[PDB]
This record gives C-alpha cells, structure tokens and sequence, in this order.
DNA sequence: AATAGATTAGAGCCGTCA
RNA sequence: UGACGGCUCUAAUCUAUUA
C-alpha cells in the first residue's frame, strides 16, 4: 500500500484585509485592493462591431445569472463588483470601413494577408494615439469572423512580408509593443454569440448557462488591462524569488534557433506582489538543444538577480527556477558562478508527460484536489486537478493527471517545494477560474515567448504583462 | 427594535434576496430572513408573528411576478400593516421592484400607493437608495463590517460541504513485476549470424549488442532461424544475474549500468508485444505506440460501434511496473475501422463526455483481468524455460483526507 | 507639490476682483469629470542623477542628457505596462529651467 | 542509413447543461 | 483571438549498438 498526504488550500487576498479561497467570492464580498476612478474605452471597428460592444457593455450593468449557483458564483454588476465606471458613454470610434477588409483578405498567401490586414489596424490605433486629445485606457479590437477562419498558420483558401509570424494575434501584439499600447482583442462571435448560428438554426458556441462566467472573464481581464490589481496571495515568504524558463523555436528562418523567455515573481517588501516578465530573447544555435551556453545564462542569471537586488534591496536568500526540462552540468555551473555565495539555487522540473491515475472505488467523482504521492526525497506527484468541495465540481471532465516534479539540482524539501507550486495556480489573471492546472510563472513566460517570436524588429521589451495578454 | 425585515418568495427570489441580505449585513444592518437559518420546522408561525410584532423597524419587501398574491407574502403584510398602525411610523414598508414583467399597474391593492425603490436597470443604484432611504429615516446601525458576513457564510454553504478526514483507497493503471529471470544472458555467434538478420523476428525477445546477442533466453533456443548454432561452445556466454543489474550494483567496461536496464526495458515492451499476438487481440497502430481491441468492453453509438482498449508500457521507475491507457476506437460494424482519423476524434470526444470515474476503472479492471493467465497473474514469454509474471490487479494508494458527496 | 495642487483646486476659489476675474468654482463643479490624487502613478527621478547631469557646462550636452534621462523613463512606462495613463505631467526643478537657454 | 529508449516542441479538434 | 481541461496527429535532438 503506498501512502498519500494532503495539501491545504493556499487562499488569497482581498480588499480590507480580508482573505478567501474564491476569487469570484471574494470580489464579490470584498471588492479589489486599488481604486481605479473609471474605464475610458477606445473601439476601432466595424459599425455593427461598435454596435455589438455598446450592447455588451449594457449589458454588464445588470446582474447576470448561471444555471447553477453553488457551480458557478454568479455576477453581480460591473459597478457592484469592480467600484470603478466601465460604461458605454466613454467610447471613442474609429472606423474601419468593411471595403478594405474585403479587400485584403484576398492576396492567397497567408503572410501577406496577415501583414496587410494587421497593418491596416495598428495604422489607426497608432494614430489616434499619436495626434489626438482622448486618453484611452484600453484598446478594444473587434474581428469579423472572416478574419479569424482564414488568418491561422496552417489555413487553406478554398518574401518582404515573409519575416513574420502567419497568425494574426501574436504579428498584431509584437507589432505594437515599442508604443506600449494595453489592447484586447475580441471576435464579433464572442460578444454577440446568439446571433451567429449554424445550419439548424442554433447557436454555434452556446452560453446560454455560462453567461455569468463570460462576464467575470471579460470584466476581470478589462480591470486588469487598465491598471487594476484584483487581487494578491496571502502567504508568500520573504527573501524568495520564483523564475520561470520556457524555450519556443523562432521557425521561418534558416536557423532554428531556439529562444528563451523568462518570468518573475517575488515580494514587493510593502506587502505587494511583483510579478512581471524578466525577457531578452536569450538564443541557442543548435537546432533541437534546450540548454543556454554558459554566456546566456551567465546573463540571465546576472539580470534577474540585479533586478530583484533594485527592487528589494538585497540579493535574494533562495531562487527556484521551475521549468519543463532538466539542466545539465554546462548550464548550472554557469548558473553559479554569478550566484552570490549566501544564496540557495535550486531547479525544478515539472513535467506533465507522465501516465498515473488514481480511481475511486465507488462513487462517480473524481480524486480530491490537493493529493500528492512522494516518490522519493527529490520527487513527487501532484494533483492541481480534480475535486474542490468547495464548488461541489472538480476542475475537469475525466480522470484528471497529475504533474510530476522533480528537484534536479540544488537542495531542497519537496513539501515545500509542492506547497509553492500548489499556491503559484491562483494568479492567472487572464481568467476568473477557480484555480489553474500549472504554476503561472512557466505559462505567462510561456505567452511572451510566443508573442516575441512572431517578429525580428523588437529591442528592449517591455516587461508589464499588459502589453501581451 | 434592530431587525430589518426581508420578505420573499423563498424558492424563486433567492439569488437577489440572499445578495441583499448580506450586502446589508456587510453593511453593519441586522437582518432577519428565512434564508439566514437552518434546521427550521415549527419555526414558521408564531415566530414570524412575534419578530414583525416586537423586534422589526423596518420592513423591506421583495416584490416581484412571483411574490404578488403568495399568501406567506400577504399575511406577513396584513401583520405589517397592523404594526405601521400600532406605531406612529407612515414610512415602514418599503417595496422593492425588482421583476420586469411585473407592470407598475399591476400590484397588489396593499402597496398600490406606496413609493418603492427600482432595481430593475441596476441593483447598485437601488441599494444606494436603500442606504441613502436608512440614513434619512435613521434606521438603528452598528460599525459596518463584512468579516461579520464572511464567518456567517462559512456557518452555512462551508460546514454542510469541506474536506473530511476519512481514510479511503484508490486503484490505478500500474501492474507491478512479480518475476525477473536469473541471469540474462549473451550468446557469443561471432560472425556466425548473418549480418543482416533483422532478429525482431525471432521466436523470443532478442537485441543485438557488440558481436554478441541479448536475450534472456537459452544457448541453444530460436535453432530455427539460425541453422549454425549447435556447435557453440557455452562457456563464452557472459552471464549476468538479473538482480545486480535491477539494483544498479553492476557496472564494467562491457556495458554500462543503463545500457543493461534500457536492453531489459526493451526486452520486455517485445515480449508484450509477442504475447498480445499469442493472445489473439485486434491491433491499432497509433501515432507512435500500438493499441489493443476486441471485435462492457464492447458497445454502440448510433452507427458505430465503439471499442474499449489499452496499451501497455513497461518502466523501472519508480519501480518495475507496466503502466496501462485507455483508448476508444470506432468501427462500422465491430470488425473493421473507420480510415478517418478525424472521425475518430470526434467520436471519442463526443462518447468519453457521459464516462465518469467509475466507467473508465471498470472498463480497465475488465479489460485487464480478462488478460490474467490462471488465476492472479500475467506472464510473458521471455524463452523456452524463461518467463517473466505480471499482476492483474493494480497498485493501491491510501488517503487520510475526503469529501462526503453530498450529492 | 502636485499632489497638494490637485487637492486645492478640488475646492472653489475666488479672485479679488469678482467681475474682472471670474471666480473658480472647483473643478468638478466646472469640467463634470474627476480629477484627484487617487489616479496618479509616480515614477521617482533621484536627485543625484540630474545634479550630476547639469554641471557640464557644454549646453548642448547636458539638454540632450535631461532630455534622455526623462523621456527613456516615460516611454519605458508607456510601452511595458498595463497602466493607463492619459497626461504625464513633468515637474521640473527652477535651476533645469534657468539653465537650458541658448 | 538502420534498431531501440527517453526527452522536447508544434498544431489542431472537442466539451463546458443536466 | 473570453477561459480552462482532455485528447489525437507531426517534427526534432540525445544516448548505445550495427552497417
Ligand atoms: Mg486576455
């Protein structure tokens, strides 16, 4: 028989000091940390899109109800939850005629449809910016649904332009970086889905009962995206830093050349929460190799410890370094020889491609959330996915997999390197979930890397995670 | 007098009255509703009419499609309104339109003359006028808080669902490894085989290694194939037990520790493979690996028949186990398979919806226990005299920690 | 100084001619729009560095090097964050402005 | 250029009620 | 590209051995 342990949930924090386990619950109850004043909105698009985004926000006035209130908190009005003004009076319009859409969508290379069409967009948005007297906090871009089918890397149509990534979004957000330009990208049939059908006359994309959810969504990613903060963990530890490592394959060029991006969080020392990318493109010239040449870590390694040393004050007491692949002995004693001598460096793996699943005897339901098997002193197996009583659900569909985790190198204590991974999954801002399946520092690194990896033009990043999700 | 008075109708209006009563209990109000208790029972009546009669100061009413003429609603008025008389109070009810379809021509003959507080556009300007309402007829109050609100809930929507202490046990997809044979050994047919043998299509598990041959199997096994092989001298056979080399305690300049446990590996996914083929079970070859089938582990859905399978690798790690998956595959008529792939995608999407736990770990343990060879184990073919036995029932892992399905 | 100003003018405030000057009647009473020190996000320039900028004594030189030293810090807040700033307003010492002329 | 094991990344489709 | 989860298909690279 082998034996399991449990492990408590982490909760997070909310407006007058007040603690939940429920993000919904909790802006609920509580509301947001910050006082924001209002949500000034700037709208390029079509009419009927201008048409459709005036109705949505009219429609998040009111309270918006689920099918079910235990599975699903419901919503109880933009201006209940969030204090702050989001109403459909503070829009400024610019129009894209549909004659031009038309007319770029048509060239039969992927590349250059792309490139036309992001052009046409980031044209008007970076003039309104440029020569006008409306401040706008966010940039709201609606897409016909045209675009979207026909724009993906690998879509059919039933050389100057080709130095760029074939996908709209991710071509769209790096070429609007260098005028750091906070931005949400919506589809016509995400905001006014019971008007699109299929050949049965039924929504294609049904949410008749997730109403509520979509609302939480979209408000909580719009407060985010215009300077607020929702909210912060309640337990982090001082004098430790968490970094993530993920490797993306900078394709459409004659060498491979995989880049590397990275994540930071730490404490913000006044009880805040610092949670921001730390990313130069960082490369490797052998094509297949996911390690860093001992200069590139030596400089990555270098930047982020000066970086937490300029925001705090000191140099860190332990750094965890989570990533999807293991470190060789070329990489980690580049590592360590930039590590202060009085500083503990410990790399994680965690790793999903592993095949365990545990069964329940009886009933229907599936293992509870936080178990953990310990394999060994340096392994173990985690749930971040299943049952939460809390909802009276589990977080998916069939039998959840668990991650394996792994010390690689360093010294460490596996409980308490689960406990941190454990708390890491409630921190994705660009969703009002639950809880998250994988630690936020290995997925946000993860979006930036794929958003500057669609262009060779970007120098010096910014590091706010505003200007990519 | 502290109360404040909530009516409504208790199975419809619970979403709006439950968010009101502890949006003002936040506040610092005191509120006394027929949501905020549990274990009732004679409680109703009797009690109603001495909280209305002697602790109420305000009384707020939910009125909607479904509150107008519930008698609850319209007795718990008629006492209202016998107390607004008995006091000298003209402002102590309060209506609360919240229902569109509830036509400001069409209340009911008690509160017809009275002004009442919209929520039918937006909930926060009603409860700003509701607060604004209490301040200027200065309603009784304490210090607002909300910390207040949050343990209330707790006593309620927490207790009657957390996690438990209760000791429970699992069943998973691992089958640990009973037997190993001895000694592997390796057959020294120096320039005696021929060069190009393609030796995957022996009579057992064997994997070229130097000039030599690595199996488990006897000097003089698969003469078939290899007509020379009487005249071989056995001395020149390197002999290695099974158990140094499992525990990591073997190690020279003829092959290395990992290069033996990744040749064991190697021997035992072939002699898997070899005796699902002895086990007469219908093959699919996957984007890398190969699955399992039988022409319930076999069932319908609509037009296609869908088919329960496995597939089964075997690790040292953690330790000496044969990790199984589950698959569903699709055919016509049971016996031959759909050539579309992304057929069967979405027949596998759309038939694993209405699985639960207890389905999948069934459908295993009765696909697996149908492999079982007498009567609690596996053994797969490593030679003539060799043989390598597995478990047909999965590892166990125990629990302190649960839920009570509270359906 | 910014802060303090901002909160001043939240108030009306009169002239000492009232038909010559008309008077402020706050500004909220007069733009219909709010404008306080709650929607402000500082970005701190030490001291040290523009003394020691401004002390060259080529004009040419230390103008380009005020100049740098602000606008690399304003871009870098308007590219790579998620703040939402409309105005930037640039407090800058008297001794900068008497020193950057021809 | 083959046979393995073992590890990495990339696309692309489907479900969310009950 | 409003999320998340689960699947399936297609590339690499490394290691040992053989040619
Ligand atoms: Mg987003």
């Amino acid at each position: 028989m082998k034996e399991l342990i449990y492990i408590e949930e982490p909760k997070i924090l909310f407006a007058h000091g007040q603690k939940c386990t429920d993000a919904r619950d909790g802006l609920a109850l509580f509301g947001p940390l910050n006082n924001l004043y209002g949500i000034k909105s700037g709208v390029i698009g079509t009419k009927q899109g201008l048409k459709i985004f005036r109705d949505y926000l009219d429609h998040i006035q009111k309270p918006i109800y689920n099918s079910n209130s235990i599975t699903r908190p419901m919503f109880p009005g933009f201006e209940a939850v969030f204090d702050c003004k989001w109403e459909s009076t503070g829009i400024t319009f610019k129009e894209v005629t549909n004659e031009d859409i038309g007319k770029f969508l048509y060239n039969s290379s992927t590349h250059k449809r792309t490139y036309d069409l992001v052009s046409l967009f980031i044209d008007k948005i970076i003039s309104a910016n440029k020569n006008e007297d409306e401040n706008v906090d966010v940039w709201f871009v609606i897409v016909p649904d045209e675009i979207y089918k026909y724009c993906r890397p690998n879509s059919v149509l039933p050389a100057e332009t080709y130095n760029y990534d074939a996908q709209f979004h991710d071509q769209f957000k790096a070429r609007l970086l260098k005028h750091t330009i906070p931005t949400q990208i919506f589809r016509e049939s995400t905001l006014a889905w019971r008007d699109f059908k299929n050949a049965f006359g039924l929504p294609i994309r049904d949410f008749s009962k997730i109403e509520g959810h979509l609302a939480w969504t979209i408000s909580t990613a719009a407060f985010y995206k215009a300077g607020g903060k929702p909210w912060k963990l309640s337990d982090v530890r001082n004098g430790v830093c968490y970094l993530g490592l993920v490797y993306k394959k900078v394709e459409k060029s004659k060498n491979p050349r995989n880049a590397c991006c990275a994540a930071q969080m730490f404490l913000d020392n006044g009880d805040g929460t610092v949670f921001k990318g730390e990313v130069g493109p960082w490369y490797n010239p052998k094509n297949g190799q996911y390690h860093l040449e001992p200069k590139e870590a030596k400089a990555l390694l270098s930047q982020s410890l000066q970086s937490y040393k300029e925001q705090i004050g000191e140099y860190p007491k332990e750094v965890f370094i989570h990533a999807k692949t293991r470190f060789n002995h070329q990489e980690w004693d580049a590592f360590l020889e930039v590590t202060p001598k009085e500083t503990n460096l410990v790399g994680v793996t965690i790793s999903k491609t592993k095949p365990l699943k545990l069964y329940k005897t009886e009933g229907d339901y599936t293992i509870l959330r936080g178990n953990a098997y310990v394999v060994n002193e340096r392994s173990a197996f985690l749930w971040t996915v299943g049952y939460v009583p809390k909802i009276q659900t589990a977080l998916s569909m069939e039998v959840p997999n668990p991650l394996f985790i792994e010390i690689n190198k360093g010294e460490a204590d596996i409980k308490q390197v689960l406990k941190d991974i454990l708390s890491l999954t409630k921190l994705n801002y660009n969703a009002c979930i639950f809880a998250d399946g994988e630690p936020v520092t290995l997925r946000f690194a993860d979006k930036i890397g794929e958003i500057l990896t669609a262009s060779t033009d970007i120098k010096t990043p910014p590091l706010a995670f505003k200007y990519y999700i | 007098r502290n109360k404040i008075f909530i009516s409504h109708a208790t199975p419809d209006d619970n979403d709006f009255t439950r968010w009101l009563a502890l949006k003002l209990i936040g506040l610092g109000y005191e509120v006394w509703c027929d949501i905020l208790f549990l274990d009732k029972g004679v409680d109703f009546w009797s009690n109603i009419e001495k909280v209305i009669r002697e602790d109420t100061c305000k009384f707020l009413l939910v009125s909607s499609s479904y509150s107008n003429q519930r008698e609850g609603v319209l007795k718990e008025l008629a006492v209202a309104a016998k107390v607004k008389k008995q006091l000298k109070d003209d402002k102590f009810i309060i209506p609360l339109a919240i229902d569109e379809q509830l036509s400001y021509d069409d209340i009911n003959i008690d509160i017809v003359r009275l002004n009442a507080i919209d929520f039918k556009m937006s909930w926060a300007r009603g409860l700003k006028d509701i607060l604004e309402a209490f301040e200027k007829q200065k309603v009784p109050k304490e210090v607002a808080d909300a910390s207040k609100s949050n343990l209330l809930y707790q006593q309620i929507f927490l207790h009657d669902k957390s996690v438990i202490e209760k000791e429970e046990i699992y069943d998973s997809n691992w089958l640990s490894i009973l037997s190993f044979p001895e000694e592997l050994r390796f057959h020294e047919y120096n320039w005696m085989l021929p060069k190009r043998f393609d030796v995957r299509e022996l009579t057992f598990p064997a994997v070229r290694y130097k000039n030599y041959l690595c199996t488990f199997a006897w000097a003089y096994d698969f003469t078939y194939h290899l007509p020379k092989t009487e005249t071989y001298h056995k001395s020149k056979t390197i002999r290695i037990p099974t158990e140094e080399i499992l525990s990591g305690s073997y190690d020279s300049n003829f092959i290395r520790n990992a290069e033996c446990k990744r040749l064991i590996v190697q021997l035992l996914n072939k002699a898997f493979e070899l005796r699902m083929k002895d086990k007469e079970v219908q093959e699919y070859e996957m984007s890398n690996k190969t699955a399992y089938w039988l022409e319930m582990l076999v069932g319908k859905q609509k037009d296609k028949n869908w088919h329960f399978a496995i597939s089964g690798a075997s690790k040292l790690y953690p330790f000496p186990v044969l990790m199984i998956s589950s698959h569903i595959f699709f055919t016509a008529d049971g016996k031959k398979l759909i050539d579309s792939s992304s057929v069967q995608h979405s027949s596998r999407r759309r038939q694993g919806k209405n699985w639960w736990n207890n389905t999948w770990r069934t459908k295993l343990l009765a696909f697996i226990k149908y492999l079982s060879d007498d009567d609690t184990s596996f053994y797969l073919e490593m030679g003539s005299e060799e043989k390598v036995f597995v478990s047909n029932e999965p590892v166990k892992f125990k629990g302190n920690v649960s839920y009570n399905i509270p359906e």
